[PDB]
């Protein structure tokens, strides 16, 4: 009826008017997404009480776990989540850097629109300041790596990735990842993140863990074969039991004399299926399902090493390692769906029998980090720290450039951008000045999580950078609000990880600010 | 005077409904005009999110709520078919035509008198349009500035330079010696795992399914192309026979006897390879669309023959035009007269899949434009930007007359319609006066999207007067009156010809309605 | 609440609301409005001043426009409802550009530029014709035909033209206090005329009086000849009713000694034949004194007013007398025909054919009460229009010929303060064309039909074009005799720029608390 809905004319979608500030609703959409991860940044950040959709409880503080479980529905806030998945590509750090800096970009952009600045002019000042931010970032590089492929160089530089993923394991996790990547580091240009597979066994704690070469499974060998150098690996996801035909196959039992005939016939058919693997020359059989007791007798008869893997995630790891495809039928004697491995043997680590899949005539790039833990909740948090620890050094196969962290490269970048924004004439000096103040929220998020007043830390950082004392970052202490040198403490992040993080967070401010209306459409 | 199961508006308020409905649609589409405009969001309901600025996607695929605004959405479906350009600017004319006509209806004027002035002002603006257009010959310099006008509105000013050279060289290679241009000759392909600035041109054709064998050549300098449509896998019988066997073990032997009709045709491919250019530094490529058995692939891959399978029907049509090979439907009639040839046949690998290329041809009559992007919504937006960019350069070569952009035509057309005496009626000048201010909404809203003042921009471009030909337009960066013919802001003549024709027809039919009633609703 | 531009949108709706009300009473073809006092008083008028000052509106913004028309009649006396129709379209045409994002101060800067150009254009169209009898008829015809139902439009012109022409001599300034307006009942509406002499409310009431005196000497008196107090040191004392009869004869003897003194002054100065004597005593007269004067031929009048006595001083020439003890012949005047006009109920004394009265009385007759007040407000608007024609010798063409000619002169005009003042002369040109627009609706013709014909009429000469109230054709105002005042059109463009500024210059409205 009269009066009609102003500007809402497309499928009843809520189109806010000019007084209702339709562009301001997208700013509040990315503000609520940034506020869930603002207090989660840093080593003093708070954990998140994760309740999964399969009714499983989790306590973790990873930035990727928050975005995957908290199902966002606002598509204006989905531009940063799609940019955070772009942050997961080509680097393994900066997922919180995208959510905080682009969230502080749009929060400072709302103060510019309240004066009366156009959205087409502010967005041109962000792309100007983004190109100016890409020039000072090579100039902020203090030191670089030594490129000697030793344990001491890797473990000293890995202390940044272990920080804020799992606090307290700074001395343990820095040496466990360091023993794995140095086996792939002679292979120049071949360091890959999928080569390092993580396995977890329920044990005592972190200090009982160890590093092994090749593919290591926690399940022991079901057979009595200890070591065999057979290349043919036939993986079967079906359980070892009686043969059920794909045809009709009606088995009739009436009296007890037919009970002993068909039970012996199932044992004879189980003997024929193990013999169907023995003629093709395959002495390595991995069983996906359960193994019967009579099938264990046929394993030691033909001297075939039988191992049982119940989990499907570890069975899929062998499909992309040796090329063996899991067959659902009861052991089909084919050769094309098999794998290739030089030697497989059974060994013990920490009084636990594990099976090793390594290669001696091939160079070898598969490594397995056997993790031990009492609780499965905290053990999964260390498992994600391995993936964010290896991907921290997967980018170091490129040009090794290191920048100081902890607000050292944040205030120094905010100082030189404001100097470029002060001398720049025209109305575009307002957007560059707010691009520098968006860089101050990340040391503000680091100081507020440590129980320290944020304005006292920022003025302490701007006093030492005005005198030229570079590489000064936040001192992690709730009682001491002072600062410390970052080159002496050992915090050095990646230059390429800081390059894509400012680039993707600025383009997230480009994509959201270009959208000023949301319309639902029917196909 | 009304019946139930109906709703009839008897007074003159039914005219105020359709005027205020188009005035509401004007304020929606006025924020996305020009390169300084914003974008809109497409919510499919399931999760598919797209951002487009094209007025066809904002009206045809985009669904409406008001029934009166559904008629204007069908106008952009007719506008995209004839010229493919100007659907955002078409709604802004009708949005101010019915708003300006509402001032005279409140004074008691009939809508028939106002819609007669729109026909008189149409022919005056159309006769003025023949003196504004420039009949200069097209070249590389002008077609870039035509591409810089259309592509810069769907681009965030980072992909403007790398997409301009792609749409110019593709059109100039498919049109020469006054032949009619076909937009279906350009193949649009999409690729992931790269940046958005990696959009380049491919001389040949990108095929989806490639060869799956470790012994395949990664790059072939020269190879003979053989087009087939017969499956080289295990098929049924060809002669009057059947499936006769003694047991289940005998059935595998008759399949081998059935494969003898198939494997004989595989050996004829090797026979045509060795005799016809089977020396060193030579190759062979099979582009058979149907499936080929991997046992037959083992004998072909060892001889250096790159055999492909599982292609599309749209891909096989361009393969016959690129190499010139006749599609073979029977291997018994195999002859080298149906053999084609191509240049560098190589298979560039990506992060996920592999795709082959048949580039470096003399005249394949098919140019494939390969788009690369990291997202799905960015991959669709650049594809929407190319098809909007390919249509603006297509109209420039067929119709050699081009007009200056940046509102320079509509400002000069507003001067001609104001300085015009009534020739058909006395009261018809009130429709001419409303049509004179209707063309002024295009430099009016271009100042709002750029952030400048609406009245400071309109006055300064209207005060530009001299004793010579002068067409001035708007400047989105400075705000000063800028000559659009000098800086390189150019539009097509067919865009402005359909802008004057479609606006005087549709805004007539909205003004000529009297009552709105439900016929079964 | 609502701290935004909504304070401007509510004020223009009161301007559009007051425009649509007062647009039906412009010109002779328009309608009228009724003014009900709530008790039963009915008044019909087309004057916009009484339609805004006496008429009460509920809107507070429209009450400011009611104070505009009160300031319009004090300087000119015409064009009050035409003041509302321009400023209604001035704020209506301003809203077309304010919603586009323009500040109202910029449109105000363009309105003052259009005011100086239109005031310079008024100096070129004015006609400095010599003021005579014929040109004052056309000025009185444009003013009086808008308050008359076209049965008194021919009779009332010669009553107001000959009245102001009798008082316009020796380059003296025109004074409206010299014109006396009297009203009488029991007659028709067309029986009105001009009277050379004055009209007294109460006349002589005696059967022995003369019905007409052709020549007489008028003695100005102000002495109360009724039962008055003692002028000698005495008192009022009585013992019974018989003592009061002796006291009333001892008190009234101070009266009739003065009454016989007037007869002694009548017999001394011009006591022969072919003479006369009228008494114009303002105070009360003893009924016994009326028998003493009427036997010798003296017509005695009583119960006069204070303003009428000053007009009797200028008519006859007698000095106002305060005591009869020093009667002297220099207090005597002279007049011509002194007779009584007989009505159905009352009688009125008429003293016309004076020597040099310097005062003309307009006699307006009407059958009804509300008919008398309508012509009384019509004669005051008609006499002030001719007074603007005599003092200001230049006149302008009527029938909206100035406003259409100003619309073309404002189109061919470039601003010299800024470029954004181009809408200020644009909206001022469109709002001035509402007078040929509203004259088409009141006449019953189409609005856009006669607007085209009044704007297409151009030539290579000096030619004015106006609207036709009968046929709707282009009509030259000089050829038919339709003329307005230059002083009214000068105050029209000056007052319209001030009032449309102050409505455009507000942004917030607050509730005061005194
Ligand atoms: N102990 C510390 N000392 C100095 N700086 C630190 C410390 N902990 C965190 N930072 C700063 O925090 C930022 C990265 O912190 P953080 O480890 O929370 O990111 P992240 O968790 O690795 O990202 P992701 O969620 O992708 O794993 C860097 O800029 C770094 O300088
Ligand atoms: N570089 C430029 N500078 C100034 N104005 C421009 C420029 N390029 C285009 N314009 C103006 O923008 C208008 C077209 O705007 P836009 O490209 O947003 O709509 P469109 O895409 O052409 O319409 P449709 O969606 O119907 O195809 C043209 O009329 C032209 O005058
Ligand atoms: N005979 C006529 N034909 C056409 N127009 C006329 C005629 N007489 C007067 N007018 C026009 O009418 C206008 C005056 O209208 P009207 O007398 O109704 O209002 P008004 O009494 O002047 O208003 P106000 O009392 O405020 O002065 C003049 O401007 C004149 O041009």
């Amino acid at each position: 009826k009269a009066p009609g809905f102003a500007q809402m004319l497309k499928e009843g979608a809520k189109h806010f008017s000019g007084l209702e500030e339709a562009v301001y609703r997208n700013i509040q959409a990315c503000k609520e997404l940034a506020q869930t991860t603002r207090t989660a940044y840093g080593p003093n950040g708070m954990n998140k009480m994760v309740i999964n959709h399969l009714e499983k409880l989790f306590v973790t503080n990873d930035a990727a776990t928050i975005l995957r479980e908290l199902e966002v529905q606002h598509p204006a806030a989905k531009m940063i989540v799609m940019a955070s998945h772009m942050q997961e590509q080509e680097v393994g750090d900066g997922t919180n850097f995208v959510l905080v800096f682009a969230g502080a970009l749009l929060e400072l952009a709302e103060e510019l629109l309240r004066i009366g600045l156009s959205v087409s002019e502010v967005i041109e000042g962000y792309e100007i300041a983004c190109r100016k931010a890409h020039e000072i970032l090579p100039n902020l590089v203090c030191c670089s790596a030594k490129n000697l492929r030793d344990i001491d160089e890797v473990s000293s530089l890995l202390r940044t990735s272990i920080m804020s993923k799992q606090y307290g394991n700074e001395v343990f996790l820095a040496k466990l990842i360091a023993q794995a990547c140095v086996s792939i580091f002679p292979d120049s240009g071949h360091f890959n993140v999928d080569n390092i597979r993580v396995c977890k066994i329920l044990g005592s704690g972190i200090s009982s863990s160890s590093v092994l070469h090749g593919m290591v499974f926690k399940k022991e060998t079901e057979g009595d074969v200890t070591s065999v150098k057979d290349a043919k690996i036939a993986v079967y996801s079906c359980p070892f039991d009686g043969m059920i035909t794909e045809t009709k196959g009606t088995v009739l039992i009436k009296t007890a004399e037919e009970l002993m005939n068909f039970s012996k016939g199932e044992e004879n058919l189980m003997d024929a299926q193990v013999k169907a693997i023995a003629d093709t020359g395959a002495n390595v059989v991995v069983t996906g399902g359960k193994v019967a007791d009579m099938a264990l007798h046929y394993a030691n008869k033909y001297n075939i090493m039988l191992v049982r893997l119940n989990s499907k995630w570890d069975l899929r790891r062998l499909c992309k390692t040796v090329g063996a495809t899991a067959l659902p039928r009861l052991t089909p004697p084919v050769l094309e769906e098999m794998g290739h491995c030089d030697s497989v043997y059974l060994s013990e680590v920490g009084d636990t029998q594990v099976v090793v899949f390594k290669h001696e005539k091939e160079d070898g790039a598969i490594s397995t980090i056997v993790l031990r833990g009492s609780t499965d909740n905290l053990m999964d948090d260390i498992e994600r720290a391995v993936d964010d620890g290896v991907n921290t050094f997967k980018v170091l196969t490129r040009d090794k450039r290191l920048v100081p962290g902890g607000g050292a490269t944040e205030i120094e970048l905010a100082k030189q951008i404001t100097s470029y924004g002060e001398t720049c004439p025209g109305l575009e000096q307002y957007a560059i000045k707010k691009f520098a103040e968006a860089f101050e929220a990340i040391p503000r998020a680091l100081a507020e999580n440590s129980g320290v007043k944020a304005n006292e830390v920022i003025s302490k950082l701007y006093a030492v950078h005005q005198e030229g004392n570079k590489n000064v970052g936040l001192d992690i202490e709730a009682e001491v609000p002072a600062v410390k040198d970052m080159l002496e403490a050992g915090i050095l992040d990646t230059y390429l990880g800081k390059y894509w993080a400012i680039k993707l967070a600025t383009n997230a401010a480009v994509t959201v600010l270009r959208v000023d209306q949301i319309i639902m459409a029917k196909p | 005077t009304l019946n139930p199961k109906a709703e009839v508006a008897r007074a003159q308020a039914a005219l105020a409904v359709n005027i205020s409905a188009a005035r509401g649609l004007q304020d929606v589409l006025r924020t996305n005009l020009g390169p300084k405009g914003t974008m809109k969001m497409l919510v499919s309901g399931a999760g598919d999110i797209k951002l487009t600025k094209d007025g066809n996607v904002l009206l045809h695929e985009m669904q409406i709520q008001h029934p009166t605004a559904s008629l204007i959405a069908k106008v952009a479906t007719a506008q995209d078919d004839i010229t493919g350009d100007g659907t955002t600017s078409n709604v802004l004319i009708i949005g101010e035509l019915l708003k300006q006509a509402d001032l005279y209806i409140s004074e008691g004027l009939h809508p028939r008198i106002i819609t007669e002035g729109f026909e008189a002002a149409k022919e005056k603006a159309l006769q003025f349009l023949e003196e504004v257009k420039v009949s200069r010959e097209m070249d590389r310099e002008t077609l870039i500035d035509v591409a810089r006008t259309s592509l810069r509105t769907k681009v965030h000013a980072e992909l403007a330079d790398v997409l301009t050279e792609a749409v110019v060289d593709s059109i100039l290679a498919i049109k020469k010696q006054d032949e009619p241009i076909d937009l279906f000759m350009i193949e649009i392909m999409e690729m992931k795992h790269k940046s958005e600035t990696d959009t380049s041109l491919i001389r040949g054709l990108v095929l989806d399914h490639g060869a799956r064998h470790p012994d395949m050549k990664k790059r072939v300098e020269d190879a003979y192309i053989l087009t087939c449509n017969v499956s080289l896998e295990y098929e049924k019988t060809e002669v009057n026979s059947g499936f006769f066997y003694k047991s289940a073990e005998e059935r595998e032997k008759l399949v081998k006897a059935e494969r003898k009709f198939i494997e004989d045709r595989v050996k004829k491919i090797i026979e045509l390879k060795r005799k016809v250019c089977g020396d060193s530094d030579k190759g062979f490529v099979v582009i058979n669309q149907k499936g080929i058995d991997p046992f037959s692939l083992d004998a072909l891959s060892k001889e250096g023959i790159v055999a492909l399978r599982r292609a599309k029907r749209r891909n096989m049509e361009r393969l016959t035009l690129a190499c010139g090979g006749v599609a073979l439907n029977s291997f018994d009639d195999l002859s080298p007269d149906c053999l084609g040839h191509a240049g560098l046949v190589y298979e560039y690998t990506l992060g996920e899949e592999k795709f082959t290329f048949i580039e470096k041809c003399n005249n394949p009559r098919s140019v494939t434009l390969l788009i690369k992007g990291p997202n799905k919504h960015t991959l669709t937006q650049i594809k929407d930007a190319v098809r909007d960019g390919l249509r603006a350069v297509k109209n420039a070569i067929d119709d050699g007359c081009v007009v200056p952009g940046a509102g320079a035509v509509e400002v000069a057309m507003a001067e001609a319609l104001i300085k015009h005496k009534p020739s058909v009626k006395g009261r018809a000048q009130l429709g001419v006066q409303a049509f004179a201010d209707a063309l002024l909404i295009i430099p009016k809203v271009l100042a709002q999207n750029s952030g400048f003042d609406l009245q400071e921009t309109l006055v300064k471009i209207q005060a530009e007067h001299s004793e010579s030909g002068q067409l001035v337009g708007v400047d989105l960066n400075t705000g000063e009156p800028m000559v659009a013919a000098e800086v390189g802001v150019w539009d097509n003549y067919c865009v402005k010809k359909q802008l004057l024709h479609s606006c005087t027809v549709i805004a007539t039919n909205i003004l000529l309605v009297d009552e709105i009633m439900r016929a079964g609703m």
